This record gives C-alpha cells, structure tokens and sequence, in this order.
C-alpha cells in the first residue's frame, strides 16, 4: 500500500 | 475496497497548497503550486487503485471551488457565530480588543480570525480531506434540520483538530470565497482541457472530476444530457441603434422578455427534474411526477403522444387566473405565499428545447428548434406556454416591439438570430436583449394624476388596459388645482396587486367622456379617454420614463417615451400633482 507522503513531498 | 485518496491526504497538505497559491504573485507560480498538488494526487491515485473505480479529485476540488458545491446544502454559518465560538475556545477576554473585533466584523473574516489564532493555537492538524468533507456534510445536514447544537459540535471537531492555518482555510471554504487570485476558469483549464465545457452541460464538480480524471483522454461531442444541469444561454445587452447589423443584415426573431425564474425542465415519461440557472435542484417545488408538485401534475398531460423524453428551457411565472396576467417580481405582496395559498399559480413560459426523444438539439438552428418546440406539447394558458415570437428585419419594427412591450408592462424585448445554435453559459451570440435607456434622476419619479381610462377586452372589460395621465395647471394662490393638461397614456396591466386594488378603488368614480361636452377640468390633445374621473376623486401615480418627446396627442404638447407606473402614490393627495411648471423645468434640465 503506497503512502501519500512519498507522492506529495516529491 | 471503497478506498479513496482523500482518506489518505491530510487536510494540511491541501491548505499549504492554497496558502502558497494565494501568496504567489505571478499567475504562472499560482498555477505551478496547483499543478504540483494535482499531479501528486493523480500519481497516488494510480498507485492506490492499481488492483481495483469512482474515486476522483472531487473531495479536494469541491473545497478549492466551494462556490461550485452542489451536493451539500447551505451551512447556515455566520461570521458572528464563529466569533463567539472562538472567544470560548481560545478563552479570549470577553471585553477585549480581539473579542470585539471578531464580534464586530464588518462584511476578510478568515484573516481577522487567523491573526487572533496564530499566537494562541499551536496545534497541528489531524484531519484528512475526507474527514473535513464528512464534518462539512454534518454541518449542512444539521442546518437543514435546524439542529443548532449538532452544528456546533461539528464545528467544534473541525476547530479542535485543525491548525490555525487550516482554520483560516476552513473559514473560507465555509464562506465560499477562497480569494486564491486565480480564476475559476483557470482552475478548470489547469485541471483538464475539457473541464469547463463539461461543467457547462453538467453543473457538477464530481461528474467533471470523475469523467476527466485522466488529463490526456478527452471527451468527444460534449453536450447537453437528460437529467444534467446545463448553464443557460444568456442575452447580451443591445443598443437598439445597431440592431440590423447585429442580426447579420438578415431576418430575425422578436420574442417577449419575461422576468420570472429561469428554469430548465427534464422529462422522461413520468419522471421530471427541474434546474435553476445556477444548477440547483428545484424538483421538490415543481414536481418529480404527475402526482406531486406545483406544476408537473398540471402539465404532464399537455405533452403530445409521441413525446417520451424532452428537455426545455424557459421561465417560471406567477400567473393570476382571474386577471389572466403574470405578476411582476417587485411587489409589496408575497408572490411565493399567494402561489402556495392558491391565489396565484406557477406557469412555465417556454422558449427553447434541447432534446426530444433522444434527438439532441443543441446544434440545430434556433429556427429548427422553434419548429420542434411546437411539436412537444399543447399549450395550456396559465400553466405551460410557448413564448410569443415574430419575424422582423427592420429597426423600426424593433422600436414597435419595445413600444408595445413597455406598454404591457413587460420590461424589454428579446432579439434572436434564427441561424443561431444553443451555447450554454455564453452571453451574446444569437441572443440579444433590449430595454429602454432609463436615466436615473427626476425622470425616474414623475408624480402625475390619473384623469381618464380605457377598457380591457371581453371579460377583462371591467378592468382598464390604460390610464390617461395629466399634470396640473398652477392654480391661483389659496385654491386647489381645477385644470389639468393631458401628458401621457400609460399601461394599466395588473402585473402587481396594487394596480388591481387601485382599479377597484377607482371603479365607482369613472364617468363617460363626451368629445362634444367635455369636462372643464381636463384639457386634452388629439387623444381622448373612454372615461374620465374628477381630479379630487383620483390618485397620483409615480411614473418612470426614458424621454420627454414632442407630441400633438397630449395637451402639454409632449409625451413620455417608454412610460411605466412604478408606484401608486396614495400617500399623496390628488392636488399634490406635478404641475406644468415642474414639467417645463424638468424638460430643459
Ligand atoms: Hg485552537
Ligand atoms: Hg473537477
Ligand atoms: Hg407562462
Ligand atoms: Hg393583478
Ligand atoms: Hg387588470
Ligand atoms: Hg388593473
Ligand atoms: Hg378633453
Ligand atoms: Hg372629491
Ligand atoms: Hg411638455
């Protein structure tokens, strides 16, 4: 399950 | 398994993005910040939903464009309510400068609050965007049910679980004005190339978010669809001098301009939906079926046999059966209530059709569209009507129509290109509107006396169609005016109850007018009334007019262009009538 924080702070 | 991006995205990330957009100076920079958020959301979505989807950007977009919220109803929250709440929670001195400034906020509030919050609320947010939506849902739903305390508790959750900065943005989403410094259209364009066009034929952020979830997949032939709210086509204001050029030097339509509630009707058999011009659902009022509502039960059977599905554009009017007239918006009386008490009834005035049985008609010519319209239903006067239209090609014909329109107490005229198609939310193109050039001054308030009358037709023969109005000749000091000079004929249509009441009040005073033995108190020009009334028995009306022009039809040697009775001035005595001298000074000033 992907974690949002990896997508947003990127 | 009913998984959503919104359940994973801290409301704090949405707010830091709004804060960056609002503080950015350039458009480019504003857009960039939006893009970065939108892009992360889309990549996440793809990762989250790899092995599954109706999920979309809607939970964010509805907070970004709160003025476009349609699912949730009104919150019922006032700045003043928030003010009190914060004064409790932050324990501000009840008589201090901060508390008063919140309570005495003059209609921004979010910013005043934020400055009070910044040094005393240091809490970090805990809500996801989804959880923010859930609490807003709770506020709106409880407001509907007038459950004041539950609204407070939902507010309480939002506030105690959110950072000062998030609270700034919550307040703006609640008020429905974010002040991003970037337009709604820009937001749409940044989101998807097709987003605006789609929004114009579905006033629904969720539909737009979900259908245009992929920025690289377009939609073909975006069009008006059964049971979706499209934005109405609008009319551009038109200077009557240029009307022949404006109509592409060809034949055009002149159509009655009605000031009702713009309303579209969607029909499929026994099922009906109605949308207002902003795309709110009015089906509860008018009727979802032929056994309920204020309109549908009465018009369901007007539709012709072959018609199963249709979509109409038009205007809802309040109709008086006893006078066969539409009541105007501006009245001292209660139109809604009288409609409910059955004193008046709802009447759908229809001027367009966008679908018939699965033929889509947006792209047909208005000419073809009008042809089809006459095939959709059989008009029932006072419930469902086809607005009256005529063909014309001359400026003077348009002058005639405007003249007639104002005479019947309508407030203008419509002019429409027969070649023109239906363009949702566009102003201009094929639709022009024409109203008189009213210059706001003394010209807005001519206080003149009724001196004579003209009868309506047939059964309305007891009511007057027009009044003849005069001004007073200034009388010798001491005595009241005894001589009046005609000035203007003016429409007496019962478009407001005060005119109806006035007619009945004056009924007993009319006397037959005889050309060969005329009353000495009323001096005429060419134009004679059918009946006259002694001045002391009469009433002053306040008249709005665009221009005083020469005329040999009235004793004053002039008359009023586009005159409309604005008010009955029964707070004035008959002898307080505007005089010749007043008229004279007015003309040359
Ligand atoms: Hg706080
Ligand atoms: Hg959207
Ligand atoms: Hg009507
Ligand atoms: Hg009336
Ligand atoms: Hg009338
Ligand atoms: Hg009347
Ligand atoms: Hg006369
Ligand atoms: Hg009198
Ligand atoms: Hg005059």
């Amino acid at each position: 399950v992907p974690q949002w924080e990896v997508f947003f702070k990127r | 398994t009913s998984q959503t991006v919104a359940s994973h995205v801290p409301f704090a990330d949405l707010c830091s993005t709004l804060e960056r957009i609002q503080k950015s100076k350039g458009r480019a920079e504003k857009i960039r910040h939006f893009r970065e958020f939108l892009d992360s959301w889309r990549k996440f979505h793809d990762a989250l939903h790899k092995n599954h989807v109706t999920d979309s950007f809607y939970p964010a977009m509805r907070l970004i464009l709160p003025q476009l919220e349609r699912e949730r109803m009104a919150y019922g929250i006032k700045e003043t309510m928030l003010a009190k709440l914060y004064i409790e929670l932050l324990n501000l001195p009840r008589d201090g400068k901060d508390a008063l400034k919140l309570l005495n906020y003059r209609t921004d509030f979010a910013m005043i609050a934020y400055f009070v919050l910044k040094p005393r609320c240091l809490q970090k947010g805990s809500l996801t965007i989804q959880q923010v939506n859930d609490l807003l849902d709770s506020i709106a739903s409880n407001n509907s049910a007038k459950r004041k305390d539950l609204i407070k508790k939902s507010l309480l959750q939002l506030i105690t679980q959110s950072s000062a900065l998030e609270q700034k943005w919550l307040i703006r989403m609640i008020i429905k004005d974010l002040k991003l410094g970037v337009s709604q259209q820009t937001i749409f364009s940044v989101f998807h190339n097709d987003a605006a066009e789609l929004h114009n034929v579905t006033t629904d952020l969720e539909k737009v978010c979900r259908q245009l979830h992929d920025p690289s997949v377009g939609l073909s032939d975006i069009s008006i669809t059964l049971f979706s709210a499209f934005k109405p086509m609008l009319a551009a204001i038109a200077d009557i001098e240029h009307i022949e050029k404006d109509m592409k030097h060809q034949s055009f339509y002149i159509e009655t301009k009605l000031d009702g509630e713009r309303m579209q009707m969607h029909k499929d058999g026994d099922v009906y939906k109605y949308f207002s011009r902003n795309g709110y659902n009015y089906t509860d009022q008018f009727g979802a079926s032929p056994t309920e509502g204020s309109l549908t039960p009465f018009i369901h059977n007007a539709f012709k046999a072959d018609i199963q599905i249709c979509i109409l554009d038009g205007e809802m009017m309040a109709y008086n059966p006893n006078t066969q007239t539409f009541m105007q918006k501006g009245t001292k009386f209660d139109i809604k209530r009288m409609v409910e008490d059955s004193d008046l009834q709802t009447c759908y005035c229809v001027f367009d059709v966008l679908m018939v049985n699965n033929k889509k008609l947006g792209h047909e010519t208005l000419r073809k569209r009008y042809e089809i319209l006459s095939s959709i239903f059989t008009p029932i006067p006072g419930r469902i009507e086809i607005v009256q239209k005529t063909q014309a090609h001359t400026k003077n014909e348009v002058i005639d129509a405007l003249n007639e329109a104002i005479d019947k107490r309508e407030e203008g005229i419509m002019v429409k290109q027969p070649l023109s198609i239906y363009k949702p939310d566009k102003r201009g193109e094929g639709w022009l509107k024409i109203k008189p050039e009213y210059v706001s001054g003394l010209m807005d308030e001519l206080d003149i006396l009724i001196v004579g009358g003209y009868w309506g037709k047939g059964s309305r023969g007891g009511m007057m169609s027009h009044f003849l109005c005069a001004v007073a000749e200034k009388p010798p000091p001491g005595e009241k005016p005894s001589v009046f000079h005609t000035l203007s004929r003016v429409g007496s249509g019962c478009t407001m109850k005060e005119l109806y009441d006035l007619g009945l009040k004056l009924a007993k005073y009319w006397k037959p007018f005889h050309r060969k033995a005329p009353p000495s108190s009323i001096l005429c020009g060419t134009e004679k009334p059918e009946v006259y009334i002694e001045p002391c028995n009469s009433v002053i009306v306040q008249i709005k007019a665009a221009e005083i022009v020469p005329s040999d039809m009235y004793k004053t040697g002039c008359t009023l262009r586009f005159p409309r009775i604005e008010k009955i001035r029964d707070d004035k005595e008959w002898h307080e009538c505007m005089t010749l001298d007043d008229l004279e000074q007015l003309r040359g000033k």
